[PDB]
């Protein structure tokens, strides 16, 4: 109950990139890691030890569909030791490789996806940051989710108060997390929201709010709830057991969206179904 | 036109000239100037032809139909040559990285210039208000492309005394992939677009207020100085936004500037967009009548603030 690596144990290797929160690099520790420099570069430390607290309860996570895990260190600076994934993200194979999948594998993507979700909150863990960027194809079969919890070193801290500033990318973001309003706008909702849009991402091969094209004029109209995901763009062929679902995960207000208890079954209904 | 810019403007068409095709073996770099939430830009010396110029790389996640789409849409930029918008020397792709690569602006760009100085000079702020209303009127009649983005860190300054505009829509693909960039700090965006739909020139002249505002007093001015911090002479993106839309714009203080200066802003900030004013209008406004009128040495000023020798 105290995991932290050293120094010259991780040789830090390619540098990947940089996401809301980090810059990854491909590291080397006992296999292929995956090494991301936190940007929170000087922790305070009433910041350290929630961050250190936080790390036990990723440590003790164990799933099919989730990365492990692994620790962190501190020593050159503050980053952290995830599984290293030899696939793709979603994102990759659906915006950019444009990967042509099946419709059945389509579903079976959102299954698994659903499968991790749900393990994270039975063990009371919002992501926070779910999206289809931080979901992996390893072996192009198995979906496997990184990127989530961490809500310690995802909020900037004062000298005690974590005052989470709005960040990670703005589609995805539940409206009553753009508005940052009611305290605790990170809510089992606000994933299954971010969950929904990942089904948006599925079922019409496009990101939301195509033809806007302007950062903050969606953040104010999604806040505002005056801009939704235009369902329209669903294919021809996606069930309508299918869309329906997608639609309650996308209510404005959080509370009328479902779990993902519910939602899981939802999708192995129409999963057999065919 | 005059006689100095078109010299300027000749001789920078010959040193393009002996810029060929531009490869990621031909640069070497010298130092970092700046970076961005999209973008991070390098001093480089281009060894083929000895020319120093700037290179942006912005490193996008794209399909690459949509990529080699916005290279091509940004060879219209070797087009654009006005004293007001910043060189252009040739755009290219390598490495995972779209390379821009422009002239050195040995200034930087003035919310660099804000930081070294506090606050800037009226008088400073009325040549600077003259060259972006030069710009954004070349870029409307000759391209009939909008800015979209006029703020501090787009107006860029050189040693020369030159002001010139950069980092312009031009590549409406770019503008697209640029939509998926997380949150910002703050948002120059008219309140109309925040709603609808870019407004002509007039939105632009919104951003170009709320931009001599921030750059007058030194402060971002959303939400306006409390009562006491002004007489010294942290709010979520969300809330910005609300407020550009649902709150009264900015203004001036009170004494500390003209009447000219405060009526100029005053006239960019108004949240109609048809009842604000136009390029026509600001053109011939009275703190711009007099601004030009008056002799600054603006070369001066700046080498001074950043710390160097005229
Ligand atoms: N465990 C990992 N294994 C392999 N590549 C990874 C891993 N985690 C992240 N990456 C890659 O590293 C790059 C940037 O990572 P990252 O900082 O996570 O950005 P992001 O995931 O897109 N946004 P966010 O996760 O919310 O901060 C991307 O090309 C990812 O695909
Ligand atoms: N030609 C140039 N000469 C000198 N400095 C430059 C030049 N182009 C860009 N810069 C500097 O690079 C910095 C950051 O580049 P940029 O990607 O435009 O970020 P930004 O405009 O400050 N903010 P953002 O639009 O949110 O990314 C600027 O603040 C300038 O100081
Ligand atoms: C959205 N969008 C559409 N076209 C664009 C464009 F041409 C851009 N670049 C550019 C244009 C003219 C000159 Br001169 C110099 C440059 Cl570097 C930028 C841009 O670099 N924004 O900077 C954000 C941080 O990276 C953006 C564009
Ligand atoms: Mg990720
Ligand atoms: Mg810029």
């Amino acid at each position: 109950d105290d995991w932290e690596i050293p120094d010259g144990q991780i040789t830090v290797g390619q540098r990947i990139g940089s996401g809301s929160f980090g810059t990854v690099y491909k590291g080397k520790w006992h296999g292929d890691v995956a090494v991301k420099m936190l940007n929170v570069t000087a922790p305070t430390p009433q910041q350290l030890q929630a961050f250190k607290n936080e790390v036990g309860v990723l440590r003790k996570t164990r799933h099919v569909n989730i990365l492990l895990f692994m620790g962190y260190s501190t020593k050159p600076q503050l980053a952290i030791v995830t599984q290293w994934c030899e696939g793709s993200s979603l994102y990759h194979h659906l915006h950019i490789i444009e990967t042509k999948f099946e419709m059945i594998k389509l579903i079976d993507i959102a299954r698994q996806t659903a499968q991790g979700m749900d393990y994270l909150h039975a063990k009371s863990i919002i992501h926070r940051d779910l999206k289809s960027n931080n979901i992996f194809l390893h072996e192009d079969l198995t979906v496997k989710i990184g990127d989530f919890g961490l809500a310690t070193v995802k909020s900037r801290w004062s000298g005690s108060h974590q005052f989470e500033q709005l960040s990670g990318s703005i589609l995805w973001m539940a409206p009553e997390v753009i508005r940052m309003q009611d305290k605790n706008p990170y809510s089992f909702q606000s994933d299954v929201y971010a969950f929904g849009i990942v089904l948006y991402e599925l079922m019409t091969g496009q990101l939301p709010y195509s033809n806007i094209n302007n950062r903050d004029q969606i953040i104010f109209m999604v806040g505002r709830g005056y801009l939704s995901p235009d369902l329209s763009k669903v294919r021809s062929n996606c069930p309508k057991a299918m869309k329906r679902l997608m639609a309650e995960c996308l209510k404005k207000k959080r509370d009328e969206r479902p779990l993902f208890p519910q939602i899981l079954a939802s999708i192995e209904l129409l999963a057999r179904s065919l | 036109l005059d006689e100095q810019q078109r010299k300027r403007l000749e001789a920078f068409l010959t040193q393009k000239q002996k810029v060929g095709e531009l490869k990621d073996d031909d640069f070497e770099k010298i130092s970092e100037l700046g970076a961005g939430n999209g973008g991070v830009v390098f001093k480089v010396s281009h060894k083929p032809s000895g020319l120093v110029m700037a290179r942006k790389l912005i490193h996008l996640e794209i399909k690459p139909a949509i990529r080699n789409q916005i290279i091509r849409e940004l060879q219209v930029l070797h087009e654009c040559n006005s004293p007001y918008i910043v060189g252009f020397y040739g755009a290219f792709y390598s490495d995972g990285e779209i390379s821009i690569c422009m002239e050195h602006m040995d200034g930087g760009s003035l919310d660099q210039v804000l930081k070294k100085a506090g606050r800037i000079p009226e008088q400073i702020l009325g040549k600077v208000s003259i060259a972006v209303i030069k710009g954004l009127t070349y870029l409307r009649e000759k391209h009939k492309i909008m800015h979209r983005d006029v703020k501090p860190s787009n107006i860029l300054v050189n040693s020369r005394g030159e002001i010139k505009l950069c980092d312009f829509g031009v590549s409406g693909q770019l503008i697209d992939a640029m939509a998926n960039a997380f949150v910002g700090t703050r948002s120059y965006m008219s309140p109309e677009r925040l709603q609808g739909t870019h407004y002509s020139v007039q939105s632009d002249i919104w951003s170009m207020g709320l931009s001599l505002v921030e750059m007058a007093v030194g402060r971002y001015p959303i939400p306006p100085p409390d009562a006491k911090e002004l007489e010294l002479m942290p709010m979520a993106i969300f809330e910005l936004l609300d407020y550009i839309v649902n709150e009264p714009p900015p203004k001036l203080p009170s004494g500390v500037f003209s009447l000219e200066f405060q009526d100029f802003v005053n006239k960019c900030l108004i949240k109609n967009p048809a009842e604000r004013a136009d390029l026509k209008q600001l053109m011939v406004h009275a703190f711009i009548k007099r601004s030009d009128a008056e002799e600054v040495d603006f070369a001066g000023w700046l080498c001074s603030t950043i710390g160097l020798n005229q």
